[PDB]
């Protein structure tokens, strides 16, 4: 969004005063509402984007000034509105509903140059372009003043009694030849067979019958603007009365600055005929609004905290606004013509907080409630589990010291062990010792969950396989002198398969792989095989399988899954073996996958 | 190789062959849901822990009354142009008397000759084009709809109670067919109603808002919107990256579209929006749009 | 929780007034705290149960009296502690710290009757077993006054010096042989080895050398509680000195109204000899502690609103707590030495919030945030797909009239069309129509989701199959007069199956079950199953599918599913035509599944 | 029976047996969460929206102190006696100098000699039983280790800022084996702190909560709680079946608890807890626990 200028980079003069360069101008404009777009060579034209409502910075002469008082000086603006006897212009019953308006000005002795001339050109089909919406709302036209004879008008004349030789040719051109001629005029085709179609065409013409415009672009060869033109008239020609009027005081408001009696343009009366309205309009108008604002809106808008008056009076002046106090409780702003995109008292808030500098207003600083992490990567794996059609169990966290370890064949590590890492995966660490069980079956709090799904895949061997089970919760053991309590929990996940045929040595890999692969967390052979692919994996930190032998598994069937390069377990997988099977009466192969989410938790992203 | 029902107290006279578990294992098939969703999810999560309360925005033709006329944008922006917007043809206008005549009656008289203390538009509003259905821009239209109807309620109530809401749902721009943007996209929007608001409190929820997603610095541009004065362009630093990002958009809404509808002065409203698909190619890397979403987006 | 009172019946007395009946009482204890547990004859006993901290609350005299004032008088209790001079005990070297305390009472004159001696029993064996934790810390002892010689002692003898005719038998026990006596009696083996077990045994016993009892609950058969018994003596022996005060504070409190001189028990005196303490207690203590509270506190805890210190000794009156007013800001409640439970402030508010009613607390009325029902319905229908390993899609809601009609070989309804009901699966209904797409393709927004799910499965139909997508969005459609745009969007949920050798006729159907089935909305076919195997599942509304044809499903295999009774179609699930399948270039066969889950989702349970 | 690969431009000249589509489909194998996880979500989705924030409960494990004596519990309690509770055996006793010792004498003298306005309980505490540990009989002894920390953190910031917490996890109660109830089960807890807070905020929240999952009826008798003056048990009308049920239990803390930590008079806490198992199992109709949880809990 927004319309790009663009504008010199030999551009900048001392209208800037400071000639800062780049990075300085950056926090200027983000603190301002510019974007600096592009620079691009022809030598490094400055291409930047401005708001859309403020048409008063769409020429580097609005922007020049704004953007100095941002900073620099208020410089109060002069206006002289001199003149109604010599030049004016009227409307005929002609002009109908099609296009009605005309509003002219008088730039009088005015300065020429040929790249102030570029200037010009470049701000009319700005305005043309974006407020006048492709001249579809309104026309903008320069005529040297000395070459039109006054009085003027603008009528719908009978296209046979139109002839003129527009800027483009040497040789007339009649009405009724008009369309035809320039039907394919590369820059115009677009305008002109949507904007006119009418039985008349609509016409601004001088006192000596020369047409001197029309709604399509060309205009009379004969007022052409080139230097050496000593002073200027311009005619905007427009359905929306009030847009004209808004163009035309951008117009002769930016350019009155570099004529020679600077910040002058003289003055038009537009008379419309009895039939049409009937009525008349004295431009330019530059009427002040002066709207003015109560104290405590604009704090309490603005977040502004704690202020005064006393402060805003030159907080506005960076803005190019005119300011003064009436009251501790009270403003008085008067609004430049300037600025029409003022509406209403917050235009003026807006514009004091842009002036405050948005980075300057103290937040709220809203207290958020933060969320457990463990519980979020939990209930990621969960999800993922499910949607590979695995079914969540919960089971028993009290068991027997012969189920954990005799029919499991092994027997717990030493309660004096210090190799005991607390951010492994340490299933026959030493337990948690219950003193009253009032039920005989529950010794330890559990330090694996495979045990409790061997016992749940022994309960349902007899539905229907194969068995895709999953469990994921908190398991307990002793840890002297390392907790307050001497005891720790951690958090495991444990996925059991089983089934007749098989021990799904496969489908537990690939489960695994899947399940990390979620989490961005790669196999090393992954990471080799695809980037083999030349593809980029995340590298940084990984996990493998390492062969090692287990009382409870089938040997050379069980594997450690191990984080690098930190170089911690963190889970094994493999077949169970059959004599476990027995102790658990389990009659089809099982194959299972536990470990410690705790452990890769920081490197998983989600 | 694998054991099988028949080898318990029969597997120890047999070859255990080596498996290389230096590999993958069997390919899993799982189901997804998708990216665009799961990020959806997680902005709808981070709204409902801030306490707020979806909107209803189901539907996609919209009047331009409530897309338009009631945020107080005026009927000859270039955002009512054919160019910029899918207006519709067959169920081409809405009914007569869509919501009440004297909203309708506000509508025009702020537009055409001020109100409010607002100034206008100093133009002649005309309640033909405000009757032409689209292609909703924005959600912003259902918010107005629902800040209309907090409005009515209150006044019959007479009670101010300040509430939040939020929106996530899909919008339409008549953007070209060779993926300059998109044609279609989702839009998320919140905003906030009480008394005496303004940007110390927008700025409040926003940085809430954004760390609840990881950028804890945020910036802030004065920029243009017609229905929010002021308003700012939000930039936020992103962390596991080089650089600041544009984020959103947000303001505080106009006198001319609220007091229009009943409000007093007291009233104000904050309101941000954003885009849904842009954090979804970012947190997932993905390179350009239509791998995403549409009919070209396997994986 | 909680310990449940065995009182009568016949209980009812004028102690209560009114002798209301069970309902108004069911309000009162429940505004009070009581649940009435049971009622079950022997006729018509009332077990009740309070709660386990107000121990004048173990005795149905403790509740007559409480529930009494709850509503109908203070009744403003009176004591009378006599005496010290002719009634005392004293405590040994011996007594030692295993068992330190004694506390001893002298009911004098008491009425008598044999259920008033099984009320005073009741209450013995309750304060036993809670209070004093099955005689762990306590053990209470009743015997008649007059068969004991005082003074009276308590120490710790060599077992072979004790010798006594116990409750039970009429033939002496020597203390050798006691424990192996009664180690086999039901009722208490169970406190003998464990409580004493000591070198020397626990006794009281008179100046005549008289065993009177021990921590066993045998006591002397001489001093046996029977009517006519004129006076009472009781001991309470205890490791604990300030519950066994509590303990016989109760006792002679609670049955002091049912002795002649009503509302007075003669007091003793314990003097510990020089070495143990050294001290002497002189019971009954019977203090008061008389807190006063602060008028802020009490309502900014109870919720209590707007309320003063007049309104505050009505209140704790009910409670049966005395009450007077200092101040507007400021209390004087005096606890009863009833209440052992007030340890604070907040106590008294307690009762001051029961004594005003739970039901009448005006609430805080907390605003919550009510939550679209649309969006958590969809949310379920994807979880429960993506857990079938089905992948979520995302299309394209705009498409050609070509691609909505002449390639799916049918042709939209009339825009005149009044038979379209809003409420049911309308995928021909008439759409809406785009004025100015800027892309050609762009004529219409969707009315069915399969058309761009066909182009989709065209799309994949190189990947691996099976293909198994499902999308879930809006669809919209004209509706003239319907709604305030005249029209209206829909959500709908396809579930597209495609695979080389199959179109999956059974699996959408298995699909369509499994998900609707999480909804527990069933097939009717599946309602008649599974009722022939007696079984009682979702019946009062279903769904079916009815056989039918159309233009772009391959003949007698599509069908409508319609919910029931409503009678209205909300879905259509068959095989594609392969015509189509031609026309969308898709070289696999294809099924389907189309359901507008807003029809059905007023019936789902989530 | 059913299309092919070949037979697309020769499917004419065939015959399409009936289809019965009045049966049932291929049964269809699909992942699930366990039924108490769902329960759990949605109980946690009601919390996080009003504002809670989770508590940490990771451990099973906990000291005396904790879980009795710092919730103003007495030591010679039935729920200290190991009949009622799991007491541990061979981590015995958790480690002198646990927390702080200040906060450890301030307990112990309002348990003896009273303090802060309350008389105590008139008994001599023992340092010794405090660190016995045991499996947690609730979570309040984790809420409890969270009031402290931001008690010790507000008394070094000054500043007391309101918050809200909630927990859901397994807890232990030694029950017999005869399935009188449960050995295990999930206790669902949540409190609010802040100044000056009494009843009529407990049954504001209460109410909140409660008709969050259906309940929009509530009353409330007085109870019994040793950490909790006053205190009342929760029952609410359940809609879509025929009576009022016990749903959960609730009270404000007692001035011994929390002034022991640090709090002045000003602060309060108000809390209430329930069970998970007990919605679940109405919910979904289960008859008996053993069916839903344990290893004969399939389907
Ligand atoms: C017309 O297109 C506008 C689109 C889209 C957008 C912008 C603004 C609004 C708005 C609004 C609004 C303002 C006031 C009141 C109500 C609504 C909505 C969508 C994104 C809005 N933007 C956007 O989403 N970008 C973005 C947002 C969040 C984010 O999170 C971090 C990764 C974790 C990352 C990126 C900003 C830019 O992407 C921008 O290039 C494009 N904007
Ligand atoms: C010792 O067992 C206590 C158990 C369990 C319970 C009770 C109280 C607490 C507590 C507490 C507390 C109090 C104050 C401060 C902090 C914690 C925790 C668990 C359930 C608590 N109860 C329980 O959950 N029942 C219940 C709760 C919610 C519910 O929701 C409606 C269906 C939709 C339905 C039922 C109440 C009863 O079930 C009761 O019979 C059993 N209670
Ligand atoms: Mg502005
Ligand atoms: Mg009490």
């Amino acid at each position: 969004m927004g319309p790009t200028i663009s504008v010199h980079e030999e551009d900048l003069i001392e209208k800037l005063g400071e000639k800062i360069e780049e990075e300085k101008l950056n926090d200027i404009c983000f603190e301002f509402g510019i974007e600096i777009d592009d620079v691009e060579y022809k030598k490094k034209i400055y291409k930047i984007e401005v708001p859309a409502n403020r048409y008063d910075l769409v020429c580097v002469e609005g922007l020049c000034r704004a953007l100095k008082s941002f900073i620099g000086k208020y410089e109060n603006v002069s206006y002289a509105l001199l003149t109604k006897e010599k030049h004016f212009m009227r409307v005929d019953e002609s002009v109908d509903e099609r296009r009605s308006y005309v509003v002219s000005a008088v730039l009088k002795n005015v300065k020429m140059n040929e790249n102030v001339y570029n200037n010009i050109i470049e701000l009319q089909e700005k305005l043309h372009h974006n407020l006048g919406k492709k001249r579809i709302l309104l026309a903008i036209g320069i005529h040297d003043y000395d070459k039109i004879n006054f009085p003027v008008a603008y009528k719908f004349e009978e296209k046979e009694k139109i002839n003129f030789i527009p800027l483009n040719e040497t040789q007339n051109v009649n009405g009724n030849n008009f369309i035809n001629f320039y039907q394919d005029n590369i820059n115009l085709k677009s305008y002109l067979k949507i904007i006119s179609d009418f039985e008349k065409f609509p016409v601004i013409v001088d006192a000596g019958g020369q047409i001197l415009s029309l709604p399509p672009i060309i205009n009379c060869d004969y007022t052409k603007i080139t230097y050496d033109t000593r002073n200027l008239f311009i005619e905007c020609t427009a359905i929306d009365r009030n847009k004209a009027e808004i163009a035309v005081n951008i117009i002769c408001s930016m350019l009155s600055e570099y004529c020679t009696p600077k910040y002058s343009i003289h003055s038009f009366f537009v008379q419309y005929d009895k039939n049409h309205k009937g009525n008349g309009y004295l431009y330019p108008v530059f009427k002040n609004k002066t709207l003015t604002c109560h104290m405590d809106y604009v704090r309490k808008l603005s977040g502004i905290l704690n202020l005064s008056v006393k402060d805003v009076e030159p907080l506005l002046k960076k803005m190019m606004i005119t300011s003064k106090v009436i009251d501790s409780s009270t403003f008085t702003v008067d609004v430049p013509f300037y600025r029409s995109d003022i509406m209403h008292f917050c235009d003026i808030v807006e514009d004091i907080a842009i002036a405050y500098g948005y980075g300057n207003i103290v937040s709220e600083k809203i207290e958020i409630a933060k969320k457990n992490s463990l519980s979020a990567c939990t209930e990621l794996f969960r999800n993922v589990l499910a949607e590979c059609t695995y079914t969540e169990v919960m089971t028993n966290a009290l068991l027997s010291k012969r189920e954990n370890y005799d029919c499991m064949l092994r027997k717990h590590r030493s309660y004096d062990d210090r190799k005991i890492n607390l951010d492994e995966y340490n299933p026959l660490a030493p337990p948690v010792q219950i003193m009253n069980s009032k039920t005989s079956e529950y010794e330890i709090v559990r330090t694996s969950l495979i045990v409790n799904m061997l016992k749940f895949v022994s309960a349902n061997k007899h539905r229907e396989l194969p068995l895709r089970f999953f469990e994921i919760g908190d398991v307990s053991y002793t840890t002297y002198d390392r907790t307050d309590t001497n005891a720790v929990n951690k958090r495991y996940l444990s996925v059991i398969f089983a089934d007749k045929f098989t021990a799904g040595l496969e489908e537990a890999h690939g489960m695994l792989e899947t399940v990390l692969k979620e989490f961005q967390l790669f196999s090393d052979y992954k990471i080799e095989e695809k980037s083999k692919e030349n593809v980029a994996i995340r590298s940084d930190v990984f996990y493998k399988l390492v062969p090692k032998e287990d009382p409870s598994f089938l040997n050379e069937r069980v594997v450690d899954i191990v984080l690098c390069p930190h170089n911690l377990k963190f889970g094994i997988m493999g077949i169970i073996h059959p004599k476990v099977l027995e102790n658990f009466s389990i009659d089809i192969p099982v194959s299972v996958i536990e470990i410690n989410i705790e452990t890769i938790m920081d490197v998983l992203m989600m | 190789l694998t054991y099988l029902l028949i080898k318990n107290e029969e597997y120890k006279k047999y070859q255990v062959k080596k498996y290389n578990f230096f590999s993958s294992g069997k390919k899993m098939n799982k189901g997804n849901i998708h990216l665009l969703i799961r990020q959806m999810r997680t902005f709808k999560d981070v709204f409902v822990s801030l306490g707020f309360e979806e909107m209803n925005t189901h539907n996609y033709v919209e009047s331009s009354f409530w897309c338009f006329d009631a945020l107080y944008i005026p009927q000859q922006h270039p955002s009512r142009d054919l160019q910029d917007t899918f207006f519709i043809k067959v169920p081409e206008m809405c009914q007569e008397e869509f919501t009440d005549q004297s909203y309708i009656e506000n509508v025009k008289r702020v537009h055409s000759v001020g109100d409010y203390g607002s100034f206008g538009w100093n133009y002649q509003w005309e309640l033909k084009s405000t009757k032409k259905n689209v292609l909703r821009t924005h959600t912003t239209a259902n918010s107005c709809r629902a800040l209309f109807q907090l409005a009515k309620e209150y006044q019959k109530t007479g009670s101010i109670i300040p509430k939040k809401f939020f929106s996530i749902d899909r919008v339409f721009r008549n953007e070209n067919l060779d993926s300059t943007h998109l044609a279609e996209f989702h839009q998320v929007e919140g905003l906030i109603i009480d008394r005496n608001l303004g940007l110390s409190h927008l700025i409040g929820t926003l940085s809430a808002f954004y760390k609840y997603i990881g950028i804890s610095k945020l910036r802030f541009k004065p920029t243009f919107n017609p229905y929010t004065e002021p308003s700012m362009e939000v930039y936020g630093y992103h962390e596991e990256n080089k650089k600041w990002l544009e984020v959103g958009n947000s303001g505080i809404f106009r006198p001319e579209m609220l007091r229009a509808m009943g409000f007093p002065p007291e009233v104000s409203v904050i309101a941000w929006g954003l885009s849904l698909e842009r954090p979804t190619m970012i947190k997932y890397s993905i390179r350009n749009i239509r791998d995403l979403f549409g009919y070209r987006s396997v994986i």
